[PDB]
């Protein structure tokens, strides 16, 4: 089969060659596994897009060797787990 | 160790390598090829799914503040180092540099030759920067949260205050701690430097993560050495066996071949199905160790070191996870 | 307030339950694999293996017994090797699901008949109780946490030096509002009047770095005087 190999959107990876997705600058959470840190999903008049895997949201700690913070309300949480 | 080496083997260039009449007479054995394919890529998923299950506990990325003043306490041999091109602290590059490790397998030997028998090594899904990243993090919330930000939100207290909670979790009342600070201090910074030399100077430390790479590599050594028997042919090459005999007796030369390799594949299929399944009962307790070592407390006598447990520190390792375990 | 807050989490259980359908797939893959592995069983009968047909009845009603012979034991041979097949990789499953049972047995035992103190074992958060439910081949818990999340910052100090003394909490830490001085316990903030009774005496004053100067109310002077 040759009718996806014009591509025009080809993609080097370290896992190899990726001929029918576009690459993003953004990052997201993984949605489908390809590997060395890119997953890619289906997104965003649709395609497919391939990106690098974000860890999770940054923050920063306001540490400091006087301050403390104290919690002043609650919550109760009731999760499930199946085995 | 956490996971072992992502391997993928494919049949009909193992078994009837290059050839069609090779390849008809392996249609009439059914269905044993997917089987075997099916087998290998669950192991596959499986590590993965390992790595994904210890090193990702928390779900967002913390940074520890730029100036230092933690009291006289000195974490600059576990903190990650800016001036280096992958962002480690310099006991996980005393660990990156110990393992000698083979099968790399990015794109392009020995592993050459593995390769072109339809032996590939598929390369892990999380990279050695990011599990840096999610050990960094984890640093960074230990030291400045304490155990709050594996139950909520991270709240900040000052790091003296927290060893003083520490030391009144295992019955010592927290006036020791902050009449004897700087003795603690000192002890620390020293035991730490001393953890540093003991692993820059013994070379057997990593054994445990050696042997695991050994083995994957023995295995994979002795399927491509199967190729080399007869297994009551009249030669091991396949090419040799049609250039000179016409189809209707060559056919039974080439069912026997085709009985000897199979049986080989399914010998090793077997074997990697056991060590993932041991290596899977090892990544389930380095996962219970990081929740109940790190992110909290523990009171299970010798669970989190020798002694009475006071606080842990986790480091990357290639295929693997290294603990400190203050006490 | 938290019988409001339970019974409203019980009820997000019951409508994301209700509502997500691959919810149950640590089940359900379970299942699929077995019928997956029975299916391959069956449609090995129906190879050849080299013989002249897969049919064994066609065999007999073919040939006389000196070659009839010799393809079915080229036929027994390969059912044999499927079958050995199927009882390893069953033995494999079954040792991965024991080991998911003794997992179960452990969480009920500790989670339910008890509180744990374990991080992260019987769910996110400060463990309260566990309720189990069965399932088809499976077990539920439904773990009870509490999670605190509404956060201040306050400045603290590790002792107050009164009269040339070091006064440390007896439990909780010291805090202030910007002015005056308290104890609080170390999850729910509180603020109390620091006495005599809630701090215990160590040492002098001269020791302890970062101690602030303070006062320390007596209960019994006001009650003398
Ligand atoms: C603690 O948090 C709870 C909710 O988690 C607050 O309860 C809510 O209070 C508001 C008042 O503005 C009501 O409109 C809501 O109906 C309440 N929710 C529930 C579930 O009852 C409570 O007020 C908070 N208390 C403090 C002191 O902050
Ligand atoms: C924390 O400990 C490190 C130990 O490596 C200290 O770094 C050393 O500091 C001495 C003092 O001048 C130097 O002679 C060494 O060359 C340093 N070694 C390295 C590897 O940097 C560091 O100073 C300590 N932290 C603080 C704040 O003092
Ligand atoms: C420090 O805490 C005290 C707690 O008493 C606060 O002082 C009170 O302020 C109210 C007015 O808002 C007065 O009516 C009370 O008499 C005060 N208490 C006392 C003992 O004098 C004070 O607001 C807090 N500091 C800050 C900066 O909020
Ligand atoms: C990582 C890797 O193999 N990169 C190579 C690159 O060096 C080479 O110039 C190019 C030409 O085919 O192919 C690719
Ligand atoms: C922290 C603080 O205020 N300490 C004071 C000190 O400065 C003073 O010299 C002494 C004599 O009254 O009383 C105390
Ligand atoms: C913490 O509270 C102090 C007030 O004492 C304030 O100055 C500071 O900005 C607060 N920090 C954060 C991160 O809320
Ligand atoms: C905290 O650090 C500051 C440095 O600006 C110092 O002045 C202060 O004494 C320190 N506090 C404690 C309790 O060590």
């Amino acid at each position: 089969w040759r009718v996806y190999s014009t591509g025009s959107n080809v993609f080097q990876t370290r896992a190899g060659c990726l001929i029918g997705a576009e690459h993003v600058n953004n990052s997201y959470e993984c949605d489908i596994p390809i590997g060395a840190g890119i997953c890619a999903s289906y997104q965003t008049s649709q395609s497919i897009i391939a990106y690098t895997m974000s860890l999770g949201a940054e923050n920063s700690v306001a540490y400091s060797n006087n301050s403390i913070a104290i919690p002043t309300n609650f919550t109760i949480s009731v999760t499930t787990e199946i085995l | 160790p956490v996971s072992m080496t992502k391997t993928s083997v494919d049949c009909t260039m193992y078994i009837c390598g290059d050839s069609t009449e090779c390849s008809n007479l392996l249609l009439q054995y059914g269905s044993f090829c997917t089987q075997l394919n099916r087998a290998l890529t669950g192991i596959a998923v499986e590590q993965d799914k390992n790595t994904q299950e210890v090193f990702a506990q928390v779900k967002q990325i913390y940074k520890t503040p730029p100036i230092k003043d933690f009291g006289g306490f000195n974490f600059s041999q576990i903190l990650p180092d800016p001036s280096k091109p992958s962002k480690r602290s310099p006991i996980e590059d005393l660990l990156f540099n110990k393992v000698t490790l083979a099968d790399a397998g990015f794109i392009k030997d020995l592993i050459c030759a593995q390769k072109f028998n339809g032996l590939t090594v598929l390369p892990p899904l999380l990279t050695d920067e990011m599990i840096a990243q999610y050990t960094s993090a984890l640093l960074a919330g230990t030291i400045t949260s304490g155990w709050t930000f594996g139950a909520g939100p991270a709240l900040q207290i000052p790091f003296p205050m927290q060893m003083a909670y520490r030391f009144n979790g295992i019955g010592v009342t927290q006036n020791v701690l902050y009449e004897n600070q700087k003795l603690i201090a000192n002890q620390f910074n020293s035991a730490i430097g001393k953890i540093q030399d003991s692993l820059s100077s013994t070379p057997s430390a990593l054994g445990k993560l050696q042997d695991v790479v050994n083995q994957n590599a023995q295995a994979l050594n002795t399927l491509v050495k199967q190729l080399s028997s007869n297994f009551g042919a009249i030669s091991s090459v396949l090419n040799d066996i049609l250039s000179r005999l016409d189809p209707p007796e060559a056919e039974v030369q080439i069912d026997r071949l085709i009985t000897g390799r199979l049986q080989s594949l399914q010998t090793y299929v077997t074997q990697q199905l056991i060590r993932a399944a041991e290596i899977r009962a090892s990544a389930n307790l380095a996962a219970t160790k990081m929740s109940e070592c790190v992110l909290g407390q523990s009171k299970r006598v010798d669970f989190c070191g020798k002694g009475y447990h006071l606080m842990s520190f986790p480091q990357s390792a290639p295929h693997g996870v290294v603990f400190l375990h203050v006490t | 307030l938290i019988a409001n807050q339970f019974n409203s989490a019980i009820g997000k259980i019951q409508d994301s339950l209700s509502s997500t359908p691959s919810a149950l797939g640590k089940l359900q893959d379970v299942v699929n694999q077995n019928a997956q592995a029975l299916n391959t069983l069956v449609k090995q009968l129906s190879s050849n293996f080299g013989a002249i047909s897969s049919v064994l009845n066609d065999i007999l009603s073919r040939l006389d017994p000196p070659e009839a012979e010799v393809q079915i034991d080229r036929l027994i041979t390969g059912r044999l090797q499927s079958l050995q097949t199927y009882v390893t990789q069953q033995l494999i499953r079954a040792a991965e699901i024991r080991a998911s049972a003794n997992l179960a047995a452990t969480k009920m035992s500790e989670c339910v008949l008890g509180q744990s103190k374990r991080v992260d074992f019987c769910g996110k958060g400060y463990h309260l109780m566990s309720f189990p439910q069965s399932a088809p081949h499976g077990v539920v818990f439904l773990h009870v946490t509490y999670v605190p999340a509404q956060e201040k910052n306050f400045t603290t100090a590790p002792a107050i030096c009164h009269d040339g003394k070091a006064h440390f909490p007896r439990e909780g830490v010291f805090v202030s509002n910007g002015t005056h001085w308290f104890v609080t316990q170390r999850n729910f903030y509180e603020p109390q009047i620091i006495t005599t009774d809630n701090t215990f005496v160590s040492g002098n004053c001269d020791v302890v770095i970062g101690i602030v100067n303070n006062t320390v109310y007596d209960p019994l002077q006001p009650e003398l005087d």
